[PDB]
């Protein structure tokens, strides 16, 4: 119904990214003036492109997943190479990126007002990681109402911050806003790096996976609880980064490491220690939302050609897929070794929005291209046209910013081509090779105890 | 791939079930391994100290404001129109106020003046409260001067002691239920037992409340002077005019600030030039930017008059009193001998330069209330050429600050043999550049700490991070 729907929205799109996001779209613009005007227009931005996923996905009505959106409006290796990009690059690097800023949050009460060593912070980010994993390789129903709890952990880890920013504001008016429009200078080639930062604030409408005749009365119900349920976020983030700037100047946010705890050092009241708690429970709760939706989107892609059958196979008693853990965990961990967040940011979201400005470009290319196919609703031609062309100029714009760490990606989706022919159109190269890769399958598949069921 | 049925009795096997419980127990201890490595990675990291909760007066500088009347011009010299320049005051970044004696005071009968009542040709009670509230919103804090005699030769009523020395203490209690922050008593060689009426009323200070300050200015050169006011107070702020008398050479300079160091014992201090006088009035006009450096750097408040930021001279001027010279806000400020002011000798002329006297006053105004090593941090000089003077702020493991001042005209270079400094915050090989005193360097440069050539008159404020 609407009620539950806007719920469950609101509950898988607000986050830890709020914490994570507000240093780095501060420091690609200028003053607090283009920041909040960044923090309002990804919002909308993200309002539309829920909202052509959303008309998208009732159209073609298959088994979820905008891999079966670029499927079948584009069919053969487009699709191939979103499913190689998918485990390759974006995955680890969205997992290591909300294990970073845990672990950074619960270092926060034996460290107070000192530096922190960042071979502590990794070894327990790499603790979080596999107690996450081994939580979900056991039974899920645990792993649903655990996740059912830091929800609500995560609605108070943004309430306790916004309660308190606004009795700093109507009390004495306090304002170092004053020259709002006023930044340092300039933010011209640096500009798609915040819109690398302020969508990430809102992700989490692209797993939804909208099917047709689950809601009530669902010609109408969809796009309303998107409009309302996106626009409450876009109130309740712009309020908060107004609640950050009502305590710190914008030169104290670009030295500090984390702003959650500078807001409650000098908003104590002797338990300031609540919200370094509460952080880590809101960077859990997007951390536990891990190997599913994984899960079956490796089963639809391993359904065709791709993703050999290995995976998407399930443990026999406590039926939990186990080989995508296995094949996600020394990814992440890899990832997690390595460089910081302000590279696996944009690592991570050159070839996330390039893939789906695709996909949005590809409704518009259905639309026109192929009137029959109903729709049960229908959105303004101007929305995913404009959706696709900031999508496509920004990660087009970010290869003149720092190209030695989202160029890297370009040329992962580009070997994603010299991995398509071998792969998919050919017929067993060697026989070396098969009856090498059947031991393989069925040594690992001993192993794990897993079947397809 | 294999199906249900023939996996169950393959993977029930011996040896194949051996292999999976070694895989799991090998994966576990990896796990409890990197957990306890964590752990005594967290445990073996370097404490850090604790932060002294400074008082408000340690936070940044003083601006003392003697005359009110030239101050803003003839006329509009009301405390009314004091409250259109805090913008300014907040734009320097002064944490405090010493405004003038507003009280009423005609000659030297003492039964007439009194410390109670404010003159009328400054305002009124309640411009003075609106004073203390706008100020109180934009946080500068106010401090009143009380000295009696403020019009006259001999400011403490030489005749005799008792009465006047018992209407302080009816005014320390009267305006501080008003909201003063701070009282000023100034010319305190000139009151007779003077360091016993100083704990007193250093004493009412502090019974009101904490944050309150007293400062005493005196006009003894003398160390052994100085140091006889402060043989029963630690709190107390004395403003001198111990630095006023020579530094030429850059020896004579360093040997009295490590003198006077020594010999109070590293303890909170003010570092000022005089109690009512500009720095132009003891300095030529060349080292004004390298006595402003030195100011904003030493470990202690640093106190300045009005107009010390635009180097207001009086002595490049036609006819004014020299205590009180006019200020120079526009082109326009100096009413007669038209055309003697120009761009560069007025605040508007100076708030656009870059290379500007108010531009490094603004530069080394928040850079002293912001960072953290130069509000707190220790004192270390150490020997260097002769003719310089350097030292070295440093806290904890904040950033660390190197200033290194050429008090003399020739081209010399620093040789900088540390070899004393504690192991903590020692030499680095290399370090940046925030500001120099002349044109001629760029910003953010990082420079090798041995061919450090310095022209004439520069001073430099190099730093370094904590490393080892
Ligand atoms: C710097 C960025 C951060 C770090 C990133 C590191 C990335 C390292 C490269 C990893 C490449 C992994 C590619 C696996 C892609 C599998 C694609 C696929 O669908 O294979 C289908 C094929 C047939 O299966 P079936 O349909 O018959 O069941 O089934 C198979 O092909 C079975 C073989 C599966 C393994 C494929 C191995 C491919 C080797 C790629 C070369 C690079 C690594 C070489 C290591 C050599 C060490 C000996
Ligand atoms: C520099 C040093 C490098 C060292 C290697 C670094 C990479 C580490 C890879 C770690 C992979 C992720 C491990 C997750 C462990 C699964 C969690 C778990 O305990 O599953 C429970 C499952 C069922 O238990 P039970 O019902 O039998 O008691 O119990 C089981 O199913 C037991 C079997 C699973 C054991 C998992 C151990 C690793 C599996 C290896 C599979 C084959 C490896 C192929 C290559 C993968 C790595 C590239
Ligand atoms: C966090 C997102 O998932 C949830 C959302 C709400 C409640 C629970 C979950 N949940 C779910 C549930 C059973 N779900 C499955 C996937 N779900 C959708 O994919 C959206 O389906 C839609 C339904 C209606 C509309 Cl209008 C749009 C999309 C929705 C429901 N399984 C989990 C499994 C492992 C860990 C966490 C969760 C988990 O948290
Ligand atoms: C004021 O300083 C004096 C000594 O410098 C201290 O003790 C007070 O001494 C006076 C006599 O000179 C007494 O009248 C007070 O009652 C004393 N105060 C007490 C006993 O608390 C003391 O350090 C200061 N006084 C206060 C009240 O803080
Ligand atoms: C500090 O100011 C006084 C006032 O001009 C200077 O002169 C002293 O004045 C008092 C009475 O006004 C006399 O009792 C002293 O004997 C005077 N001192 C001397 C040395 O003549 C005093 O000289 C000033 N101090 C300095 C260092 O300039
Ligand atoms: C000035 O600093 C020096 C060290 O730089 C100290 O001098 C010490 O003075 C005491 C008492 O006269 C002697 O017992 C020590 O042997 C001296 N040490 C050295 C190294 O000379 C002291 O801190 C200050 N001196 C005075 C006289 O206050
Ligand atoms: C304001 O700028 C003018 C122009 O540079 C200064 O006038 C020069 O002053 C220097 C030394 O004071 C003389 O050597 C030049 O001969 C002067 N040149 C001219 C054209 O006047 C003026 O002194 C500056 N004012 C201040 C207060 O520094």
């Amino acid at each position: 119904t609407l009620l539950r729907g806007v719920s469950i929205i609101i509950g898988t799109i607000i986050g830890a990214g709020i914490f994570i996001s507000p240093k780095g779209v501060l420091q690609n613009t200028g003053s607090v003036g283009m920041s909040l005007t960044i923090w309002t227009v990804c919002g909308v931005l993200s309002l539309f492109g829920a909202l052509s996923y959303a008309e998208l996905g009732t159209t073609i009505k298959k088994s979820g997943g905008h891999y079966t959106y670029i499927l079948e409006v584009f069919g053969p290796l487009p699709a191939f190479v979103r499913v190689w990009v998918e485990l390759l690059i974006i995955r680890p690097a969205a997992t290591a990126v909300i294990s970073l800023a845990f672990g950074r949050y619960i270092l926060e009460p034996f460290f107070i007002q000192c530096e922190i060593p960042e071979l502590a912070i990794k070894l327990i980010t790499a603790v979080g990681i596999t107690v996450v994993m081994v939580l979900n390789s056991m039974s899920v129903s645990w792993s649903a109402r655990i996740q059912i709890f830091l929800t609500f952990c995560k609605l108070t880890a943004i309430l306790i911050i916004i309660v308190p920013g606004v009795m700093q504001l109507i009390k004495g008016q306090t304002q170092n806003f004053k020259d709002a429009f006023s930044g340092r200078d300039s933010s011209i080639t640096r500009l798609p790096l915040a819109f690398y930062y302020g969508m990430y604030a809102y992700a989490g409408w692209f797993y939804l996976n909208f099917v047709t005749e689950e809601v009530e009365n669902p010609e109408k119900t969809i796009p309303l609880a998107i409009c309302i349920s996106m626009a409450i976020v876009t109130i309740g983030y712009v309020l908060t980064n107004v609640a950050y700037f009502t305590t710190i100047n914008a030169e104290e946010l670009l030295l500090s490491n984390a702003v959650a705890v500078t807001f409650s050092e000098r908003l104590l009241g002797n338990f300031s220690l609540a919200v370094p708690i509460f952080v880590a429970l809101s960077c859990f709760g997007s951390m536990n939302g891990g190997v599913f939706a994984v899960s079956r989107l490796f089963y639809v892609a391993s359904r065709e050609g791709h993703l050999p059958e290995i995976l998407s196979m399930i443990h026999v008693r406590k039926h939990t897929p186990l080989p995508a853990v296995i094949v996600l965990h020394p990814l992440t961990m890899i990832m997690l070794f390595s460089g910081d967040l302000d590279s696996l940011l944009n690592f991570l979201s050159f070839a996330r929005w390039l893939f789906i400005g695709l996909a949005v470009a590809g409704l518009i290319y259905l639309r026109y291209k192929c009137p029959d196919m109903h729709r049960p609703f229908k959105v303004p031609l101007f929305i995913p046209a404009l959706f696709s062309f900031t999508c496509l100029f920004m990660v087009a714009l970010s290869l003149y910013s720092d190209p030695f760490s989202t160029g890297i990606g370009f040329v992962i989706t580009l070997t994603g081509v010299p991995a398509y022919y071998l792969f998919i159109i050919w017929d067993k190269k060697p026989r070396w090779f098969r009856i090498m890769s059947e031991k393989i399958t069925r040594t690992l598949q001993i192993i794990l105890e897993v079947v397809p069921e | 791939g294999l199906s249900k049925e023939e996996l169950l009795k393959v993977a029930g096997s011996p040896g194949w079930v051996r292999t999976r419980w070694a895989l799991l127990l090998l994966f576990w201890l990896g796990w409890l391994g990197m957990l306890a490595g964590a752990v005594v990675i967290i445990v073996r990291a370097p404490r850090c100290r604790e932060l002294p909760a400074q008082k408000w007066w340690h936070t940044g500088a003083l601006y003392r404001i003697g005359d009110l009347q030239a101050f803003q011009g003839h006329g509009a010299g009301n405390l009314a129109g004091l409250k259109g320049r805090l913008d300014y005051l907040s734009s320097l970044k002064v944490k405090g106020l010493v405004l003038g004696p507003i009280h009423k005071n005609q000659k030297d009968d003492v039964a007439q003046t009194d410390l109670l009542q404010i003159d009328p040709n400054f305002g009124s009670k309640e411009d003075f409260d609106s004073l203390l509230q706008s100020a109180k919103k934009k946080s500068i804090r106010v401090i009143l001067d009380l000295t009696p005699n403020y019009r006259g030769e001999n400011s403490w009523f030489s005749t005799q002691v008792d009465t006047v020395a018992t209407k302080v203490k009816d005014a320390l209690e009267f305006w501080l239920q008003a909201g003063v922050d701070g009282f000023q008593v100034r010319d305190i060689e000139n009151l007779k037992d003077a360091s016993s009426f100083l704990a007193e009323w250093q004493n009412i200070t502090k019974g009101f409340s904490e944050d309150r300050l007293l400062i005493a200015g005196t006009n003894s050169s003398d160390l052994q002077q100085i140091l006889s006011l402060l043989e029963s107070n630690k709190d107390l702020l004395l403003t001198s005019s111990y630095l006023s008398d020579s530094g030429s050479t850059g020896e004579h300079t360093k040997s009295l600030v490590t003198q006077y160091l020594n010999a109070t014992g590293n303890r909170w201090c003010s570092w000022s030039l005089s109690q009512a006088r500009l720095l132009t009035s003891f300095l030529p006009a060349q080292l004004l930017r390298l006595y402003q450096l030195m100011l904003f750097t030493l470990p202690g408040t640093p106190v300045f008059s009005y107009g010390d930021e635009i180097g207001l001279d009086a002595a490049a001027l036609p006819g004014q009193p020299m205590e009180a010279p006019v200020m120079l806000w526009d082109e326009s400020s100096f009413p007669d001998i038209p055309g003697a002011v120009s761009a560069n000798m007025t605040v508007k002329g100076q708030s656009e330069d870059p290379g500007s006297l108010l531009s490094l006053f603004r530069r080394l105004s928040d850079q002293r209330s912001k960072e953290r090593s130069l509000l707190h941090g220790d004192f270390h000089a150490f020997s260097a050429g002769p003719g310089l003077f350097s030292y070295i702020r440093h806290w904890d493991q904040n950033e660390r600050f190197l200033v290194v001042l050429n008090f003399g005209d020739v081209g010399l270079s620093a040789g900088l043999q540390a070899s004393d400094l504690p192991a903590s915050a020692s030499l680095p090989a290399k370090a940046d550049l925030l500001l120099s005193t002349q044109p001629g360097r760029e910003e953010g440069s990082p420079l090798e700490l041995e061919r450090l050539k310095l022209e004439p008159h520069e001073g430099l404020l190099l730093r370094f991070p904590y490393a080892a």
